[PDB]
């Protein structure tokens, strides 16, 4: 499914959670912040 | 066809997408179809 362009949700705001088309990765604002906070290691994407 | 998981030989890449049958991995799946 997909969200409609309109957001007539009785004033309720989901901006920080709904996907942001601007970012290539459609991670929500909150999810991107979480990823930044986390410090992963060994992604393994054909590492040198 | 180079892929994230590595390198495959003997198959053919296509643009059309379906439900995965034999997960190769990293968003890549294999299927036997037509010709065949
Ligand atoms: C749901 O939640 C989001 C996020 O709050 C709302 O989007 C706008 O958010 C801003 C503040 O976060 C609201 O306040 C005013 O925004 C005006 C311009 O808005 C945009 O400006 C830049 C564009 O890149 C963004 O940073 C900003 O988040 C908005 O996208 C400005 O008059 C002010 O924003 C300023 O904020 C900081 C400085 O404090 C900087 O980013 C910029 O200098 C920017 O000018 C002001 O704070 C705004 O009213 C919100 N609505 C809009 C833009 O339409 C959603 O609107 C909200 N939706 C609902 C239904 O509640
Ligand atoms: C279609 O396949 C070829 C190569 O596989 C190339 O045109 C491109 O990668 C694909 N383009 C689209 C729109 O599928």
């Amino acid at each position: 499914y997909k969200t409609p362009p309109i957001k007539d949700f009785g004033g309720f705001n989901f901006s920080q959670i709904l996907p942001d088309p601007s970012k290539p990765s459609k991670r929500s604002f909150i999810e991107d912040l979480l990823f930044n906070k986390v410090t992963l290691a060994d992604a393994g994407f054909i590492k040198q | 066809f180079q892929t994230r998981a590595g390198c495959l030989i003997g198959a053919e890449h296509v643009n059309n997408s379906y439900e995965c049958d034999i997960p190769i991995g990293a968003g890549i799946c294999a299927s036997y179809q037509t010709s065949q």
